[PDB]
RNA sequence: AAGCGAGAAGAACCAGAAGACCAGGC
């Protein structure tokens, strides 16, 4: 089976949680570098396109 | 001055000019009073953590 | 004389410092 | 047997008392 609406449902906050858990006990700067992307994606915007 | 096999490959006047320039900078720096400061050089203060 | 027929692995060692 | 991106080193770098006296262990 495939997963219906997989991309539409993979929330970026959960990705932030996974990164923060994975980067446990790591240097704070490393945690920052890994966690920035989920933060930005959680606040992402989608261009509509040509029109 | 002193070189390998006592060969300086330079005219006496050129080496004299170099040594005089060195002596002059030495006397100017001593006039500034940091001659003893130049006599100190630490191994390395390398503690730049990645932030 | 002394020779290795077939040497696998990377070899060496970081212990020597 | 393993095998899925790159490196190398500019400049130059220790201190004496001695003497007297007293106490003390052996």
């Amino acid at each position: 089976g495939d997963n219906t609406k997989w991309n539409e449902n993979q929330n970026p906050r959960m990705f932030l949680a996974m990164i923060t858990y994975i980067t446990r006990n790591q240097p704070e700067w490393f945690r920052n570098v890994l966690s920035i992307a989920p933060i930005m994606f959680s606040n992402k915007m989608a261009r509509l396109g040509k029109g | 001055e002193m070189a390998t096999k006592a060969d300086y490959t330079l005219d006496e006047e050129s080496r004299a000019r170099i040594k005089t320039r060195l002596f002059t900078i030495r006397q100017e720096m001593a006039s500034r009073g940091l001659w003893d400061s130049f006599r100190q050089s630490e191994r390395g203060e390398e503690t730049i953590e990645e932030r | 004389a002394a020779a290795a027929a077939f040497a696998a692995a990377g070899a060496a060692a970081a212990a020597a410092a």
